[PDB]
Order: C-alpha cells, then sequence, then structure tokens
C-alpha cells in the first residue's frame, strides 16, 4: 500500500523499524518482507545492514537508523518524507 | 448508461474525465456469490483472461483498463457503515486482481490470507447521481448507479470468460498493475459501498516479464519450502500419469476400432474381387460371339463387358477404401506404442516423485536430536559464507542432544534459541538481530550474502533427506548463508 518513502511521514517510517527491529511479526516470512519493504523505500546501500549489521559508531536503535536515512537520502539527491 | 454487472471484468477505456463507470443496484448473480463462497472454505479463481492482440483492434492505442465491480459487503466481514471516518483501509476477505498465468495476463478473484484495501469517498457532480472517487494510482473514476435499466454483461473480443472455476494457487506478483478500492458515497445519497479494481492491460512483452518473474519467485518458495514443494510435483507427476493412462486407453479405442474397418473392408474388396471373376468369366463364355454382331451371344457378351467394367470399378473403390483402412491400422498401431511408451516414462515419474514425497515427509514427523556437532570461533556466522559453510557447535549439540521435537521446523527454532543464549556464538548478533533469534526466526545475514527473498541464515544437510539422509542429525546438518548455500551447488 506504499510504493514510495514520500508516501510515509518520518513518524510512519519510524513505526516500520521499530516493528521490524522488535520483531513484532507474526511470521518471519512476514518479517522478511517488512525488511524487503524497508530497503525498497530507503533505497540505501547499506540495504538490510543498516538494521543488522550497523556500521561503526551508528545509531542502531529504531530512531538512529530513521536518522540515517534522513540524511543519506537527502545528501544524495533523494525525495524526502511526507509534509 | 446501460450497466455493468457486478464481478464481470469489461474494458473502459479512459476519457480526459477519468474511467466511466456504471453500477447497478440490483446483488451480485449466483456465479460470483458462488465463488466468494467456494473461495470462502495465496489462492483464486479466474474471472477473464485478457488478449491484447485483440483488445487493440478497437483501442489500438492500449489505453484502455479494465475495470471490475463488487457490492463491498460481500467483500468485507465489518460492514461499510460501522467503519470510523479516520480509517483510510478496509479489511477485506477476497479482492479482485490481475494475475499472469499459462501465458496471459488474466483477471482474477484472489483469496486465502489478510488482505485490505484503500477506503475513498465519492464527491458528487453537476450531473445527477453520478460522483467522482479518485483511488490513488488509477484514473479518475467517475461512477453513476443505475437500477432502471435491466443489467448487462459486457463483451469484447479481447477479454474471455474462462469456464473452468477451479481454484488454484494464485500468483506471487499478483496486483502488480492493479489498483483497488472501496468506495463510499456520502450520507444523504442512499448508495451502497462498492468495490472496484481497476487493472492495466498488459503487452505481451510485459506478459512474458510478469510470467519470468513469477516463475524465479516460484524457484525461491520451492528451496525454502521443500516440506511441500515435493509435495506439489507429487500432484503433477500423478496428474500427468492419470492423463497418459487415458491417452493409452483413448488409442485403444481407436485402434480396436481400426481393426474392425480393416476386417469389414477386407471382406468388403474379397467379395466384390469374387464377382469380378465371376463376371470375367462369363465374357470368356460368351467370347465366340465376339465377332458375329447378329447373333443372340453378341448382346449376352456385350452384357458381360458392362458386368465386368462395373464389377471392376466396385473393385477399384473397395481397393482404395481397404488401403485406405489399412494405413490407418498402421498409424494406429502407432500410436499405442509410442502412446503407451508415453506412460511408461509417466509411470517411473511418479514412483520418484512419490518416494522424495515421504522422505521429504519425515522432515516433518516427529524424533530425537543426535550428533556431537565440532568446535567453533567467534566468527561462527562468518563461516556459514565460507567453504562448505560452518557445522553446527559442539556446545550446542550438547544442550539439544535426545530432546524430542514435534518437527525440524521446531529443530531449528531450537537451534538459533541456543545461539541466541550463547554469548561467544552470538557475539555476531545485533540487538535488532537478537530480537529474532529468541522470537525463533532465523537471523538475517550481511547483505552481500543474501540473495533475493532468501535473506536469512538457512539451516540445511549434507547428505539430504531425499537421499535418505538424516533429518535430526546434528553431524549431518550445515548451517550456510543463502549466497553461500547457492555457490555450494554449481
Amino acid at each position: 500500500l506504499k510504493h514510495s518513502i514520500s508516501d510515509y511521514t518520518e513518524a510512519e517510517f519510524l513505526q516500520l523499524v521499530t516493528t521490524i527491529c522488535n520483531a513484532d511479526t507474526s511470521s518471519e516470512e512476514e518479517l522478511v518482507k517488512l525488511v524487503t519493504h524497508f530497503e525498497e523505500m530507503t533505497e540505501h546501500p547499506s540495504g538490510s545492514d543498516l538494521i543488522y549489521y550497523p556500521k561503526e559508531g551508528d545509531d542502531d536503535s529504531p530512531s538512529g537508523i530513521v536518522n540515517t536515512v534522513k540524511q543519506w537520502r537527502a545528501a544524495n539527491g533523494k525525495s524526502g518524507f511526507k509534509q | 448508461a446501460a450497466p455493468v454487472a457486478f464481478g464481470f471484468p469489461a474494458l473502459s477505456t479512459p476519457g480526459a474525465g477519468g474511467l466511466a463507470v456504471s453500477i447497478s443496484a440490483s446483488e451480485l448473480s449466483a456465479a460470483i456469490a458462488g465463488i466468494i463462497a467456494k473461495l470462502k472454505k495465496p489462492f483464486g479463481v479466474v474471472l477473464s483472461s485478457l488478449i491484447p492482440s485483440e483488445i487493440a483492434k478497437d483501442d489500438p492505442n492500449m489505453m484502455s483498463k479494465i475495470v471490475t465491480s463488487l457490492p463491498a459487503d460481500d467483500i468485507t466481514e465489518s460492514p461499510v457503515s460501522s467503519l470510523p471516518l479516520d480509517k483510510a483501509t478496509v479489511n477485506v476477505n477476497v479482492r479482485v486482481v490481475d494475475d499472469v498465468k499459462d501465458e496471459r495476463q488474466n483477471i482474477s478473484v484472489v483469496s486465502g490470507v489478510p488482505m485490505s484495501v484503500p477506503v475513498v469517498d465519492a464527491k458528487p457532480t453537476e450531473r445527477p447521481g453520478v460522483f467522482t472517487a479518485s483511488i490513488p494510482g488509477a484514473p479518475v473514476l467517475n461512477i453513476s448507479v443505475n437500477d432502471s435499466t435491466p443489467a448487462v454483461q459486457t463483451l469484447s473480443p479481447g477479454v474471455t470468460n474462462n469456464t473452468d472455476k477451479d481454484v488454484r494457487p494464485a500468483g506471487f506478483t499478483q496486483g502488480g498493475n492493479t489498483r483497488d478500492a472501496v468506495i463510499r458515497f456520502p450520507k444523504d445519497s442512499g448508495h451502497n459501498a462498492v468495490y472496484v479494481s481497476v487493472s492495466d492491460v498488459l503487452s505481451p512483452d510485459q506478459v512474458k516479464q510478469r510470467q519470468d518473474e513469477e516463475n524465479r519467485r516460484q524457484q525461491e518458495w520451492d528451496a525454502t519450502h521443500p516440506v511441500e514443494a515435493a509435495e506439489r510435483n507429487c500432484e503433477r507427476a500423478r496428474a500427468e500419469l492419470n492423463q497418459a493412462n487415458e491417452d493409452v486407453a483413448r488409442n485403444q479405442e481407436r485402434q480396436a476400432k481400426a481393426v474392425q474397418v480393416y476386417n469389414s473392408r477386407k471382406s468388403e474388396l474379397d467379395a466384390a474381387n469374387k464377382t469380378l471373376a465371376d463376371a470375367i468369366a462369363e465374357i470368356k463364355q460368351f467370347n465366340r460371339f465376339a465377332h458375329d454382331p447378329m447373333a443372340g451371344g453378341h448382346r449376352m457378351w456385350q452384357m458381360a463387358g458392362l458386368k465386368a467394367q462395373r464389377a471392376q470399378t466396385d473393385v477399384n473403390n473397395k481397393q482404395a477404401a481397404f488401403d485406405a483402412a489399412a494405413k490407418e491400422k498402421s498409424d494406429a498401431d502407432a500410436a499405442l506404442s509410442a502412446a503407451q511408451e508415453r506412460r511408461k516414462q509417466k509411470e517411473n515419474k511418479e514412483k520418484d516423485a512419490k518416494d522424495k514425497c515421504a522422505m521429504e515427509s519425515k522432515r516433518n514427523k516427529p524424533g530425537k536430536a543426535t550428533g556431537k556437532g565440532k568446535p567453533v570461533g567467534d566468527k561462527w556466522l562468518d563461516d556459514a559464507g565460507k567453504d562448505s559453510g560452518a557445522p553446527i557447535p559442539d556446545r550446542i549439540a550438547d544442550k539439544l542432544r535426545d530432546k524430542e521435537f514435534k518437527s525440524f521446523d521446531d529443530f531449528r527454532k531450537a537451534v538459533w534459541e541456543e545461539v541466541s543464549k550463547d554469548p561467544e556464538l552470538s557475539k555476531n548478533l545485533n540487538p535488532s538481530n537478537k530480537s529474532s533469534v529468541s522470537k525463533g526466526y532465523s537471523p538475517f545475514t550481511p547483505k552481500n550474502q543474501q540473495v533475493g527473498g532468501r535473506k536469512v541464515y538457512e539451516l540445511h544437510h549434507d547428505k539430504p533427506i531425499s537421499q535418505g539422509g538424516e533429518v535430526y542429525d546434528m553431524d549431518n546438518i550445515r548451517v550456510t548463508t543463502p549466497k553461500r548455500h547457492i555457490d555450494i551447488h554449481r
């Protein structure tokens, strides 16, 4: 129901990343569906690693990841959040 | 504005003012209700198949979409009325979705999982009883209710109506060119909420693409669900056999039928050949009178002339027919040999399949864990992407051995649960990853070890389950990253 990261508000996107980090799912198949979806929204090169294999000194808590995506996308000429 | 029946896919060429659709009030036919009832107790049923070749004869530009519509209450468990105005998405029990199966794009009624769709309100317009729903990603869908004219089902050379309403499994890519929504009207209109899906008509190039993508996703799912990938083949290999057997039967009919026709035509000839011999003797008889034109006999002779050319033409006709029958009989005899050779191959296929279906069925039946495993280091999960993968760790083997597991699926869940609690094996897992291991699920790999949808560490076996290799034997088992395993087998 969401084809671009610009369909998400910052607070909406945060929820998805807090769902994924806590593994708040009914199945591993719906988790992996969420992560595969997250990846596409970010368009980020690290990919899934933003969540499970962060760089040194990055913040991997739900928010810090929203924060990494945010400033990366902005800094490489990409659309932002809703609003 | 003759209204289109609910649940009967039709082309709507758009305008600048959006698509034009005209619904009815009259409730959906026995047919579709049937389907939704049948389907109630991801799979689905095909309403229509699309043929771009034809759709373009009338819509050369390929601007036309395919609209299909249902009254919302038949879809949704919670009446649309008794729903908050804040909700943008109501849950639905079925949807109408484009699927790609057997090399045509096709519109179909889907089900069997949790689904939920956009809900959009319909602004009115100058015209009386005519509103504008705008579903994200479709054109402006301007609707028009009509319970005056009797309902119609529109018929377009492109859109066919596939009778076979068997429930089949559905596309992985289902919906990839569809936009639907339950649309509600404003309260002082008295019009029921209506469901509408609007799908693109894919061109054949685009269909081959979906088809391709559909086949690739099927591969994945097949390797990550051995339990029942095999249990699927056993159906295909049994169906192919049951079909091939009938082939023998129908051939036998033709060949047993060709044997009588042969025999019949053969005797028809024989008879006709005696008749010639008789007539040709009768001409020898009166041969005498051949040059005496004024004798009794020179009539009786001429008469035998005729008897013979007649009897002769007859033979020629019985011969063609006999030859022809002889041909048919020979071809038929080969048709069984060929057709019955096919059954022998199909009967071998169905054995191989059914043997594998029971060995791959073991990994879904109870057993006790066994083996010792092997020592490991800090780079345990790192090793799962090198060599022949990392093995089960000794320390893990010890904690698990002799325990009883309802299914190998449970044995994996458990292996990870002993990895989450071990600080040195679990040294490589992050807080977000640890949330998954202790929730059962298999932990995620690094990007560079992922492949499409296989993003997590896998348990495989050395001596495979399909070659009778022990399901629960931990000396057998190997942890591998998706990429690593893929590489290992090439």
